[PDB]
RNA sequence: CAGGCGGUAGGGGAGCGUUCCCGAUGCCGAUGAAGGCCGACCCGCGAGGGCGGCUGGAGGUAAGGGAAGUGCGAAUGCCG
RNA sequence: CGAAGCUGUUGGGAAGCAGCGCCAGAGAGGGUGAAAGCCCCGUAGGCGAAAGGUGGGGGGAUAGGUGAGGGUACCCGAGUACCCCGUGGUUCGUGGAGCCAUGGGGGAAUCUGGGCGGACCACCGCCUAAGGCUAAGUACUCCGGGUGACCGAUAGCGCACCAGUACCGUGAGGGAAAGGUGAAAAGAACCCCGGGAGGGGAGUGAAAUAGAGCCUGAAACCGUGGGCUUACAAGCAGUCACGGCCCCGCAAGGGGUUGUGGCGUGCCUAUUGAAGCAUGAGCCGGCGACUCACGGUCGUGGGCGAGCUUAAGCCGUUGAG
RNA sequence: CGCGGGGGGAACCUGGGGAACUGAAACAUCUCAGUACCCAGAGGAGAGGAAAGAGAAAUCGACUCCCUGAGUAGCGGCGA
């Protein structure tokens, strides 16, 4: 990648004689991404629901209307249906796909050119426009949109607000934005996980 | 790919439903002559019949309904030769099963069909098929003991 | 809420690995006859040729 | 609403993001933020009595609440509020500046 | 080209609008969005969708797929 | 402490564009006369806590507590266990029904002792009640905070406008509608009609179809004014045929609405059976009812595949894992 | 004389009294339940707790909270 010490790389190890199953890629990815969103939805009715005033008028006769339970089947705020309910259904899976997925994508994103550095120096691993000296001297610029992972807290209080890119620290999975984007870099072949 | 018409690999459909309208089947239900439906619904399993539901039978199995438990005899099981014919190393009753397939056992009974590579596989109770497969054709162990 | 198999049915019947409903009929247990001269024997255990393969369901958690 | 705005009279000067010119501000209160510094075009058409100036209406006034202000910069660009470790009267005693502590 | 063609229930195929998602540190918009009166042009078989004028005065959401208190003549229903 | 430019021109007004300047571990948001990072409060970050006092950890730590091996040889939690019946619980409705409290009487023992492995004798094995204390790891919520595929005030909390107030009730208690000018009231001065009311010019004013039952304001309803129409007449009432009369399109014809005439049993239920004096529909707006939990079943895009999946947690998580 | 303590607190504690309907497509045994409610002391925890256990193993080792075991073992007009 660089010019300072080395100048050469590239790999398709993962499993290149395959890397062609978009079908499943679509389905699952979408599903988990949703999950998270703090689901705490309310509910109102059942039997009493805040102990009701206790019935009313007779029936046979009544004020013209065979009905008389203050279950409140009409008040805008009374005996309806349980659409929501706290449990916003929490479903999920393992690394069986955590890997396979990021593979075909970036691998295809390499059929467009991604980049990978793995480890380097940008400057004072803190200031915005310090890393800028690494934007016009690296190559990248406004359009394709890029993502990158570096586990050093130095880069953390450095990348701050990332207009155009990601800025990560530990081990997440933000292909989301990368799907609608491209460019990338990793923290050692070790971090991707062996 | 990206964010372009991700239309979920062919067959996708959320196949919900709805209240009603005036376009077809919709906004009906379907029945009447048989009075189903209940605000606190039937269930609805197979409680119907209303005819002893072909349950004019009788309990035969007398291996239950006591009070504390049931019979207790350490894992009584078996095996085949075609399942691990693979390799050997030693074919130990834990090298395999303790690591891989099949659960616990104080009494391992050997058998199956096939005809693979035989050799001193430990066992706690054998089957004669093995005996001839390993009488100048293989080697065997002993049993439990404690 | 989790659904619990009917022990009653499980306390009696058996399913043949491939979806089948069989157990020992109804007649020769004790033999309400008395006279003693024929019949007494002649019987075994069959299935149910219509709806039983549906009953099996409520016993697919214990077997 | 956090009870926190700006200075007072002393000097002060308006801008021109709605009116124009400049003046030494008159009576900026605090509560809803509001204030009126002599300028602007306002007057109430109040009731016609004798208690008032006589005729119905009134006179002077302004109106506003958030930002839209300025201070003393005859030639130099524009800064704000300086510092110290051990300088002027005790350690304080400020009043807007050019380049030092006073000007 | 033979074919088929009312069709309550019913069970199949699609689609149609309609509120919250991300695409939204994206894009139209006071050289009007939302609402609404008018249409007798453009497409939908329809579901609906557009488009243009005018009133109207701060927000809206692509393609896209993601959720669904929704698809409302009435029930001597409930309210005004 | 807080970061970091304007200016011009049209434009009510510039947060409209442009030519270019900028801080940035602080481009979360909230706002200032029309869709602003650099504009008021803040947003990464860290200074910091008190005098008042006040809730508590680490530190130190005081009265309160902490050896062993062997021979002599008496003593240790009673009307208690143990019987019984009448037992409640334990999954246990007596069932072969053991174990705890026992309600009722009977009623011992003290380590070579005393309870139990669900009856009772024979071998085996763990415990010593009948005095009692004992935090954590746990529950819960008005309210502090955040955030909410929480709602936006005919929702919703019952009520955000002073409601647990109007009102009703004997009591008990039952229980309400009612958010919204504008950017700023800056809220109409004056003169003419005039009872105060209500009006009109005119004025503040971007707009008074912005004006005080003030945002935008539809529907049932209400006619002034407009055009097509009606007194020879049989009507679920609309339709279509031609034709006629006033509107736009040079035109070809496009309207409206009826004149005669052929056409005309409506509807939502319910049902061998309907048009329907067999139900219901005062009328319009708005609100209105099969989701979901977890479980089960059979299908579907599918990954891996004799293999195929991990529950709650420990760390990490703005956020992810 | 000393402290208590009465008295108050939204759920949540413990305990002491503690029903019926609806299910069983009748009903008395079982159901909902030891739920609802009433009484009582209580503390932000409570309550519970150091073995006269479990339970078959030449075993484990205070009591409590979750995870499963198994909805099996079983209770039971062993019917619901």
């Amino acid at each position: 990648i660089p010019v300072l010490s080395p100048s050469g790389r590239r790999e398709l190890a993962a499993d290149l004689p395959a890397e062609i199953n978009p079908h499943l890629l679509w389905e699952v990815v979408r599903w988990q991404l949703a999950k998270r969103r703090r689901g705490t939805a309310s509910t109102k009715t059942r039997g009493e629901v805040a102990y009701s005033g206790r019935k009313i008028w007779p029936q046979k006769h009544t004020g013209r209307a065979r009905h008389g339970d203050i279950g409140a089947p009409i008040f805008v705020g009374g005996g309806v249906v349980f659409g929501p309910k706290p449990r916003d259904y929490s479903y999920t899976l393992p690394k069986k796909v955590r890997k396979k997925g990021l593979a075909m994508a970036v691998a295809d994103r390499a059929r467009e050119g991604k980049l990978l550095l793995v480890e380097a120096f940008a400057g004072v691993n803190g200031k915005t426009k310090e890393f800028l000296a690494w934007a016009k001297e690296a190559g990248l610029d406004g359009s394709e949109s890029v993502l990158l992972v570096t586990g050093n807290e130095l880069v953390r209080r450095a990348a701050r607000n990332l207009p155009w890119v990601v800025t990560l620290a530990p081990e997440g999975l933000n292909v989301y934005d990368i799907v609608r984007t491209e460019r990338l870099v990793m923290d050692l072949d070790a971090w991707e996980v062996f | 790919d990206l964010r372009p018409n991700p239309g979920a690999n062919k067959r996708r459909k959320r196949v919900g439903r709805g209240p009603g309208s005036g376009h077809g089947k919709t906004a009906t239900r379907g029945h009447k002559g048989q009075k189903s439906r209940s605000g606190g619904l039937k269930d609805p399993r197979r409680f119907e019949g209303g005819r002893s539901t072909t349950l004019m039978r009788l309990p035969k199995r007398g291996m239950q309904g006591q009070v504390p438990g049931e019979i207790k005899r350490p894992r009584y099981q078996g095996v085949n030769l075609k399942d691990l014919a693979r390799f050997e190393g030693e074919v130990t009753p834990e090298l395999l099963v303790r690591a891989g397939l099949l659960k616990k056992g104080y009494r391992l009974k050997i058998l199956g069909e096939g005809e693979a590579k035989p050799l001193k596989v430990v066992a706690h109770a054998f089957s004669k098929s093995a005996l001839e497969k390993l009488k100048a054709a293989g080697g065997e162990p002993v049993l439990l003991e404690a | 809420p989790k659904m619990k198999t009917h022990k009653g049915a499980k306390k009696r019947v058996k399913i043949t690995a491939s979806g089948k409903v069989v157990a020992m009929k109804t007649g020769k247990r004790h033999l309400n006859w008395q006279k003693s001269g024929k019949e007494i024997r002649q019987k075994g255990r069959k299935f149910v040729l219509a709806k039983p393969e549906a009953e099996r369901i409520k016993l697919l958690l214990p077997y | 609403m956090r009870v926190k705005m700006h200075v007072k009279k002393g000097d002060t000067v308006l801008v021109a993001s709605g009116k124009y010119k400049g003046r030494v501000g008159k009576v900026k209160e605090v509560l809803p933020k509001k204030y009126a510094v002599i300028v602007e075009g306002v007057n109430i058409v109040k009731k016609a009595v004798r208690v008032s100036p006589k005729y119905p209406q009134g006179g002077f006034i302004e109106k506003e609440a958030p930002l839209h202000a300025s201070k003393v910069r005859p030639i130099c660009p524009a800064c704000g509020k300086p510092t110290r470790v051990r300088k002027k009267f005790l350690e304080n005693g400020k009043k807007i500046r050019v380049c030092a502590k006073c000007g």
